[PDB]
DNA sequence: CATCCGTGAGTCCAG
């Protein structure tokens, strides 16, 4: 789906598989978080379903030792003094030793501050221990987490249930037409993008000799030239769009290991799973009720939340017993109006637009010479039109799909292309869709705050700040303190600070709250990026203070207060809202669950081969299932006819469903249901 | 005493239930008359002796059910179990 | 046996039924749903199923 | 209504649209009509709008746990590709909007549509068939919105002021239309107490009699009230003919109103009324100013003070175990208590320090959503965490989430949180399997008759007897008596009968039996009423959904099954106990019962418990042998003191449970007989759902139990 | 398509229906029109009163059923049209057993009472009543504290100048062509016995045209109806 | 700065100094 | 208790202008200025690009040889283009530049009655050997019209339909000074703020807003 | 009261 998703895949740790255990055999012990998992296996990252606890992610700093166990880095302490010498310890090895926590205060030389410090001991037991007895200490605070876990700002403010989803959803983010880095980060966003392998890094240092949309050419120091080719509009496994664009301009001095061209969900080499949205935490006319989400039409018009999706359609020409399938522009009984967007071969032309039901690859096959209908024979003598022996077997666009034809790939057996035994010509047609955001589309933050788009209001209906700026997204207040994920609150506060900028007051000295604050942050520009590393980063003290330091807008007016709230005007009534509303900036990702995929419906269609019941799935144009649980509800209603109807004529009554169609289009009444063909199968299976 | 019923809530079911033993009965009582009405329209085109037409003024493009369900409210139909 | 075989231990249900030559009277909810009859409940019972509806004698073609 | 996407509808009514396409000559035949719908010509969007006219559809949302998982709606065409759903039916489908999907089924036949609009329509199924309570009620934004305006704010502006000095009475308005133009200018607060003359709202029952003598209030009759402008606009929804309510609208309050509307007023009034309430709540939830900021979430002032007090008490316990004066099992058992007490004191710190303005608190205490224990975990402290065993960890999490939890705190917290998720996954699988067993055992159970006519029933304890005097309402009243029909005239001390036989028990009729002093009524049950196949109507009584007598032919057997297995997820005996009973297993507890009634002869030994019973009526001594791990049950003796544990010389009735645990119902059968064992089951079953806050009317339990006794064994051929 | 104007009636009030508005204009026209009818239409009402047998408010007027409170309220609902802007004064005196109405009022020249059947106060035998009324002109609604200034029993009254009593509005969507976005504006308006609702709207409609003239005067560039 | 190693955009970090080892 | 016809003052800046309106009814200013803001943002007429055509390009998703940017990013750069046209009917602009250098909105060639208000706008960075030939169609309209509508008309396989943001309004707000002093001196003073796109004037925007509204409220005066 | 074999262990979706 995105770069990060691929990375997470390469680091997943499964118990499932041959030689391992089954899902049913696994009890409640195998799944829960073990004390040894510290710094080796992430305790947050795991699936939410029946797979839970059986699938995890390898921790950030850990590595695998030549015996197949999981080691992890710890800092060595000789005698109360931290040493930069690092040794990797296995799980049982760590048990024999005693580990101090990472955040324990350390002398500038390397000594401990307090005699008794926080200590990790075998069997997951904790106690205070004099500094004389400390063997090792942790490498980093964020040592226990995975790569996906670490990108959740203010993680220690979100409960393990929403933090879990927060990590399990980042993988599900869709690459956008163009991507922005988040205003609020944790620092991980850089290394993650680079290691993923869906960006372009410079191997050897040098200078940009020539740059194009197609490729980048780098002139090394030693004289040799290495050229990197850009992936442009390529279909991913999941139909998302991996499109790389050069960062550097021609003649730029570039050093080795630097990002010169990023890919999908990447801004200047940083993981960019979403956009920076102006949020407003208030109920609004019941349209954001029960985790629904309200949008500004701005996000539609400015393609802020827009993405491309590419499909791969395929079809072949085989040898049959009645001859051989040939791909031709001549399809029986079709106007030249439909064949308009075809070339002389029979294939669609690049650049053409295609809708559902339209022709992509016109292929015809010889049909069996069976005695044609005496009623159709008669109909062919009147109009004197001799029947062709070729049946239409063309590739038409599946229901729902649509877009521009962005490439054709032809393989011919004639042109020596090695095809499987029996095939002659094989055509692939790639169609892309520029899907704008719409109602029902699933949006999410990093803190397990999901939701689908309820209503997209016109830009003027939006509750706006004093200077006229209309907000972007209107999250409901009710669904915040229940989920124990108030990180989204802290992200919003710091988000406004990161957008307006700030300046701490240095007059009468550096304030006591911003005393621990690093010098570089004491003054900030509008639209500035920051890092809030997990188990470190901003504290609620510094955050409250920064709300006071918020720089005024272009009109010299402050917009939000020290509470972090601001006054809103209802874009509908005009009257300003009676109470202060929490307003700020929050990072939101467009997840890969869009209505344009999810919607499906069926009148009639194909049917099963044995049970003669309707097939199942959107890919098979199937019908829904009225299961055993759903029958009980009908019976509990007393709707005997509705229940009978569904399981009879609407399903596997061979003669029924045929005579129901007739009765409807002729505008008559529905006939009495017959015998289920599936039941007839049972009596034969018993016999 | 209430607000004017709209759409599929009309005729009000409470007064519809008063003219019938139970909920279940009201269903068959109504749908069987809807069959008579839809028969009448198809049969009339080519056949005499059809079931008696709509005893009330049909709404423009009114469903056969919605016609039946209205004359149940008008007590113009007889009820047999 | 139909309502029993469609519950649990089907292979045990059949073997026993076939020995005793058990005959099932299709008069039950699970039984009827399978064969596709109208279920013996709600709007499916004869009390409500066999109903005759007629216009009142007072109601007459204009 | 529901929102059916224009793309979805065209495929659902596909052979219906082709019909009217060849009707209005847009197509020459049926083959062309097909090509017009497939090509999606602009004509069909006009044709389709006619086809779906009042033609209902079904909305299904898996898992379909109860029969409200499928409801009928009036489909409305809508742009977009998403199904639009009425906010109130969310409680029925248990549907949120985090990416939920629903299945739509289109009824074809003449009967199917009839069953849809009548039986399955959403505006008819307002009530849960389990308890008779309103599911389609103000729930989240709505409740907080209404709770807003109906709150009486003391010193708010525009408030009524008495006359004194040179200024007359301030705060009196002639009409609602005047008070409306007041807040528009900005003089009156919609939540400030005032006095207004009302012309279109019936006054309270207590005041209507004082001002009219129940002459019959009339639209036009005037009267004075002391409310807030908000509470007036709220009563304009109930609407006319309903006595004025001068309270703030907590959810329990609004639950009562709708429930009352369910009893008296017709269905279409309720559906139209609850719609009005929805609109109100959302409009006022918007301007309610309910917002979450870092500011509104405040850590307690005595935070570090309170924690230091108990940590000191803790260190004392640590040193007291350091000298080994305390047992290891006692050490933690005490450390648990210390921190359990601490967390409470932190919660107390919040409530008082938090203003009732505070939105976090506002939502919690208004029954809108959430618990205060969540608020405590949020701003106070997490508290104790659960061990892999389930025992509470001696170590506490002193950090709240607002302050950010420490690293090793997060780890052990995470451990518990996941095992919670793990078990939440496994119980669902069980709960579902329990559900399907129940469905199958009670499928042939249908209402086939109107009345068995048997006078047989069962007693129900209406209320406890206060020691000082008077009467105390029984806690089982709502689930054991309220829906029943009488099987014997209920008389007081006099010869005057209060409620006849064949009379449905309603809310007032209970009060009639509550005030009269009678504390026991014999009522008809599904257990007693014997009929050929299935059960009668009369005995079953009020169908919890309809609020009237159950219709003849209702699949009460399946609905009973559903109603028990639907909430069966929320348990900790636990769900195994619920199985253990329904599957009639010889229990783990194996607590013995008295074979014959008489005097108890306790003769305990340290190695083994032994109980002997001297027969009250002659007889020969009966003696049992018990393991010392169990303990004697505190049975309510003749002394009317339940807390009296078993002692020698005590008197026990026949079948009286001797020790704690559970009685083997098989013994209860041979000892106390078929009828008694049925009532033991039902209440022992009930006690499991009671403990977790689940309320199923005894009705549904009995339908299953009845089916457990239909067979007798063959002793002699 | 050009927008239509409709009317469903009642003697004192009526509903108005506007459609089809360009999408998003239902709310653009809604609240703006309401506050206009409730505040931007001039009339005549009672500023203050004076009662003979009153030196303080808590005691009721000797010989009268109603308290001092309920009579004021009764008087607030009195509809009056004065011809001159400047404050006039009318007298209402009656004695003996019976009921005093708005028809008993003695009005000055150019001042008309429109509901002479309105109940005011129930006088019993030996019951004397003499009241001095102060009638001014204005718009909308004005509080009583602003009318707190003969100090021998002067009573400040809530001034309801506006002839429009109460207005509510809802905005639904009409499906024009294929677009289901267009807005339909429903507007409920209740007026006094002084002016008809159908007329009150036109004046409220004419009033607002004057405001949007100022902007239009500059260029009158572009618009299409 | 957080990761001053490749040639990356500067993201200012609230932090205790983290110099044990790069990811 | 006072009567005064209202005014409409103005305090200017090049791109944005404050309009002052007083004296208004008490608590009337808020719901008046908003009635203007909602008119400006939505229904003010202007002009922008509807469709384009590029040499050697057949669809939106590709790359021109020797150009640093791809067509999508180029089309996304062209959204920012500020254009005013008088021609009520569609017109055609042009842009052709070769060799090294940077192409801008200045290199566009607007026909009679079409003016580009932001020539410094960066479009594409053309490297050596890079050639770019485009062809832009501009129309007149209001609000926002999605590209998707252009394609089904009958447009050839060359054209690439582009979204149209006609609204020449940028950012609008208001503030109100209500004298709530207990007297007949109670009124509301409105201060409207309008910022444009330098395609039209802040005044001319308020003029087309008023012309619109007047024609809407005029139907409230016509008799039955 | 404890062993050995056979049979149970949520739904819908996609794929
Ligand atoms: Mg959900
Ligand atoms: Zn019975």
């Amino acid at each position: 789906n995105n770069p990060l998703s691929g990375l997470t895949h390469k680091r997943r740790l499964s118990a499932l598989g041959p030689g391992g255990l089954s899902r049913e055999r696994a009890g409640l012990e195998v799944r829960d978080v073990h004390p040894s998992h510290y710094g080796r296996m992430c305790p947050i990252e795991t699936p939410e379903g029946p797979n839970i606890g059986l699938i995890g992610s390898l921790s950030v700093y850990a590595r695998v030792n030549p015996f197949g166990f999981i080691e992890t880095p710890y800092r060595k302490v000789v005698d109360g003094v931290v040493s930069d010498e690092i040794v990797y310890l296995t799980a049982d090895e760590e048990d024999r030793h005693v580990v101090a926590q990472a955040n324990s205060p350390i002398d500038a030389d390397g000594r401990f501050v307090e005699p008794r410090v926080l200590v990790r001991r075998k069997a997951g037991e904790v106690e205070y221990v004099p500094s004389s007895e400390v063997d090792y200490m942790d490498v980093s605070p964020r040592q226990m987490v995975s790569v996906a876990t670490a990108m959740i700002p203010f993680l220690e403010h979100d409960d393990a249930n929403r933090a879990l989803m927060g990590a399990n959803m980042q993988r599900q983010a869709v690459p956008l037409v163009r991507s922005e880095a988040p205003l609020v980060g944790t620092g991980m966003e850089l290394r993650a993008a680079i290691d993923a392998g869906d960006v372009v890094v410079a191997e050897e240092s040098g200078v940009i000799e020539e740059v194009s949309a197609d490729y980048i050419t780098v002139m090394h120091d030693n004289g040799t030239r290495r050229t990197y080719r850009m992936r442009k509009f390529a279909r991913s496994n999941h139909g998302t769009c991996a499109n790389q664009c050069p960062i550097v301009d021609a003649g730029d001095r570039v050093e080795a290991g630097q990002v010169i061209a990023d890919g999908p969900c990447t801004d200047d080499g940083e993981m960019a799973l979403g956009k920076n949205l102006l949020v407003a935490i208030m109920p609004w006319e019941g349209h954001n009720y029960e985790d629904a989400i309200i949008l500004s039409n701005r996000l539609v018009e400015e393609d802020v939340l827009t993405s491309i999706h590419i499909e791969e359609h395929e079809i072949d020409a085989r040898d049959t017993k009645l001859g051989a399938e040939e791909i031709t522009r001549d399809i029986p009984n079709i106007s030249d109006e439909v064949l308009a967007d075809l070339d002389e071969r029979g294939i669609v032309r690049i650049g053409a637009e295609v809708r559902d039901g339209d022709i992509l690859v016109g292929k015809v096959t010889p049909k069996g010479e069976t005695e044609l209908t005496p009623e159709e024979r008669l109909l062919r003598a009147i109009f004197g039109e001799k029947a062709r022996e070729v049946r239409d077997t063309s590739l038409k666009v599946p229901h729902g799909e649509s877009g521009k034809v962005i490439g054709i790939r032809v393989f011919s057996r004639e042109d020596e292309d090695e095809l499987p035994a029996g095939v002659n010509e094989l055509v692939r047609v790639y169609v892309a869709q520029k899907r704008k955001i719409s109602d029902g589309d699933k949006l999410a933050g990093r803190h397990g705050n999901k939701g689908v788009i309820g209503k997209i209001l016109p830009v003027e209906d939006m509750p706006f700040l004093a200077d006229g700026t209309p907000v972007d997204i209107i999250l409901n207040t009710h669904g915040v303190p229940r989920r124990m994920n108030i990180g989204q609150i802290l992200e919003t506060h710091l988000g406004w600070c990161a957008h307006s900028g700030w300046k701490v007051d240095a007059a009468k000295g550096v304030p006591d709250w911003a005393a621990r604050l690093p010098d570089e942050l004491l003054e900030a520009q509008p639209n500035a990026i920051v890092s809030t590393p997990v188990f470190d980063g901003a504290q609620e003290a510094e955050l409250q203070g920064l709300l006071s330091c918020t720089l005024p807008n272009r009109d010299g007016d402050v917009l939000v207060d020290a509470d972090g709230k601001a006054m809103l005007f209802d874009g509908r009534s005009g009257e300003p809202f009676p109470y202060p509303v929490t307003v700020g900036y929050m990072y939101i990702m467009k997840l890969h669950h869009l209505v344009d995929d999810k919607i499906h419906a069926r009148s009639t269609g194909p049917y099963s081969m044995i049970t003669q019941q309707p097939l199942g799935g959107k890919a098979q144009f199937g019908g829904q299932r009225f299961g055993e649980m759903e029958c009980w509800a009908m019976q509990a209603y007393g709707a005997a006819y509705t229940l009978q109807e569904l399981l009879t004529i609407k399903s596997d009554d061979t003669v029924g469903r045929v005579k129901v169609y007739e009765a409807i289009v002729k505008g008559e009444n529905i006939p009495e249901p017959g015998i289920p063909e599936s039941f007839k199968v049972l009596l034969k299976e018993l016999q | 005493g209430y607000d004017t019923p709209l759409g599929i809530t009309n005729p009000p079911i409470d007064e519809l239930l008063d003219r019938v033993s139970s909920k279940y009965a009201l269903v068959i009582y109504a749908a069987k008359r809807a069959r008579q009405i839809n028969d009448y329209y198809n049969q009339l085109g080519e056949g005499i002796l059809e079931y008696v037409g709509p005893l009330v003024e049909p709404g423009l493009q009114e469903k056969p059910l919605s016609i039946a369900l209205r004359e149940i409210h008008a007590d113009l139909l007889e009820h047999t179990e | 046996w139909l309502s029993a075989a469609s519950f649990q231990e089907t292979t045990r249900v059949l073997t026993d039924a076939a020995i005793n030559c058990r005959s099932d009277k299709l008069n039950g909810l699970k039984e009827n749903v399978i064969i596709g009859k109208l279920i013996p409940a709600g709007t499916g019972i004869n009390r409500y199923r066999n109903i005759a509806v007629q216009p009142t004698e007072e109601a007459r073609a204009a | 209504q529901c929102g059916l996407p224009k793309l979805m509808a065209l495929e659902l009514f596909k052979p219906f649209v082709m019909k009217r396409l060849v009707d209005l000559n847009h197509a020459q035949n049926i083959k062309s009509a097909k090509r017009m719908v497939e090509r999606q010509r602009p004509q069909v969007w006009d044709v389709l709008e006619e086809v779906i006219a009042e033609h209902p559809v079904l909305l299904n949302r898996a898992p379909t746990l109860h029969r409200l998982g499928i409801q009928a709606f009036e489909p409305m065409l809508v742009e977009g590709k998403a199904i639009q759903l009425h906010p109130l039916v969310c409680e029925a489908f248990n549907a949120d909007f985090d990416g939920d999907q629903m299945a739509v089924h289109l009824p074809l036949s003449a009967e199917a549509q009839a069953e849809a609009r009548i039986l399955m329509l959403s505006s008819n199924n307002i009530l849960s068939p389990a308890s008779g309570r309103p599911l389609a009620m103000p729930r989240l934004d709505m409740v907080t919105g209404l709770y807003y305006l109906t709150t009486e704010v003391p010193g708010d502006t525009g408030e009524y002021q008495p006359a004194s000095g040179d200024h007359p009475e301030t705060g009196v308005y002639s009409s609602p239309a005047e008070a409306i133009m007041a807040a528009d200018r900005g003089v009156l607060s919609v939540r400030a107490k005032i006095k207004v003359r009302l012309t279109q709202l019936r006054p309270p029952v207590e005041i209507e009699a004082e001002l009219f003598g129940h002459s019959g209030w009339q639209p036009g009759d005037a009267w004075m009230a002391e409310t807030t402008l908000g509470r007036v606009m709220f009563n304009e929804l109930l609407p006319l003919g309903y006595p004025f309510v001068n309270k703030q609208m907590h959810k329990k309050v609004q639950a009562a109103i709708i429930n009352d509307l369910a009893e008296r007023y017709p269905m279409i009034v309720v559906a139209q009324t609850v719609d009005k309430l929805k609109d109100a709540g959302f409009y006022w939830a918007t301007r309610s100013g309910v917002t979450v900021s870092m500011a509104d979430v405040l850590v307690p002032p005595r935070k570090k003070e309170i924690l230091d007090h108990y940590e000191e008490r803790a260190d004392k316990v640590e040193k007291q175990f350091q000298r080994g004066a305390l047992n290891h099992d006692e050490r933690n058992e005490a450390l648990v208590e210390i921190w359990k007490e601490a967390t409470d004191e932190v919660g107390q710190a919040l409530r008082e320090h938090y203003p009732d303005d505070n939105p976090i608190i506002t939502i919690v205490d208004s029954g809108a959503t959430g618990n205060f224990t969540q608020t405590r975990t949020l701003a106070g402290m997490k508290g104790l965490v659960t061990n892999p065993k389930g025992e509470f960890i001696p170590r506490p999490v002193k950090s709240s989430f607002r302050e950010g939890l420490t690293v090793l705190e997060y780890f052990i917290n995470t451990h518990g949180a996941r095992k919670g998720l793990a078990d939440t996954a496994l119980r669902t699988a069980d709960s579902g399997y329990l559900t399907r067993r129940l469905v199958d055992v009670s499928q042939d159970v249908i209402v086939r008759e109107h009345d068995c006519q048997t006078e047989r029933g069962i007693v129900v304890e209406l209320a406890e007897r206060a020691p000082d005097g008077t009467l105390i309402r029984d806690p089982y009243i709502e689930t054991s008596a309220y829906a029943r029909t009488l099987g014997t005239d209920a008389v007081d001390e006099a010869g005057n009968v209060i409620v006849e036989r064949g009379q449905d028990l309603g809310d007032p009729e209970i009060d009639a039996l509550l005030a009269a002093g009678i504390t026991q009524v014999k009522v008809r049950s599904v257990l007693t009423c014997a009929t050929s196949t299935g059960v009668c109507a009369t005995c079953y009584g009020r169908s919890m959904a309809t609020g009237k007598l159950v219709d003849i032919g209702e699949a009460v057997g399946i609905v009973a099954a559903q109603s028990i297995g639907e909430p069966g997820t929320q348990l900790t005996g636990g769900l195994p106990r619920v199985q253990e009973l329904f599957e009639a297993r010889v229990p783990r507890g194996k607590a013995p019962i008295a074979d014959v009634t008489g005097r108890v002869r306790l003769e305990d030994g340290e190695r083994f418990y032994k109980i002997t019973i001297v027969p009250d009526d002659g007889g020969e001594e009966v003696v049992y042998d018990k393991i010392s791990k169990r303990q004697r049950l505190r049975v309510f003796k003749h002394e009317d003191g339940s807390e009296r544990v078993l002692s020698d010389g005590d008197h026990v009735e026949v079948g009286q449970q001797l020790m704690e645990g559970s009685a083997d119902p098989h013994e209860v059968l041979r000892v106390q007989g078929p009828r008694e064992v049925q009532i033991h089951l039902v209440r022992e079953v009930q006690e499991v759902y009671r403990a977790q806050g689940v309320s199923i009317h005894d009705k549904h339990i009995e339908v299953i139990v009845r089916q457990m006794l239909r067979r007798v064994t063959i002793i002699d051929s | 398509r050009p927008t239509l104007s409709e009317d469903v009636l009642t003697d004192n009030r009526s509903q108005f229906v506007i459609e089809p508005l360009e999408p998003g204009f239902g709310y653009t026209l809604g609240n703006s029109l309401r506050r206009t009818l409730l505040s931007s239409i001039p009339g005549a009402a009672v500023t203050s009163i004076r009662i003979d047998g009153v030196l303080h408010e808590f005691t009721t007027v000797p010989g009268v059923k109603e308290d001092v409170t309920e009579i004021i309220l009764n008087l607030k609902s009195l509809v009056v049209s004065s011809e001159e802007d400047e404050p006039v004064t009318m007298y209402l005196r009656k004695q003996g057993p019976g009921e005093v109405t708005a028809g008993d009022i003695v009005p000055p020249a150019g001042v008309t009472v429109h509901n002479p059947g309105m109940h005011i106060a129930t006088l019993n035998d030996k019951g004397k009543l003499e009241v001095e009324l102060v009638v001014e002109r204005g718009r909308g609604y004005v509080p009583a504290v602003q009318n707190r200034a003969a100090e021998i029993g002067r009573i400040p009254v809530d001034s309801i100048y506006s002839p429009v009593l109460k207005v509510t509005y809802k905005v639904d969507a009409t499906r024009v062509e294929q677009r289901t976005d267009f807005d339909k504006l429903i507007l409920d308006v209740e007026t006094k016995n002084s002016i008809s609702p159908r007329d009150a709207l036109a004046s409220a409609g004419k009033t607002l045209v004057e405001l949007f003239g100022l902007a239009r005067e500059l260029n009158v560039e572009a618009e299409g109806i | 700065s957080n990761n001053s190693v490749p040639g990356a955009p500067n993201r200012v970090s609230f932090a205790k100094l983290r110099e044990p080892l790069e990811v």
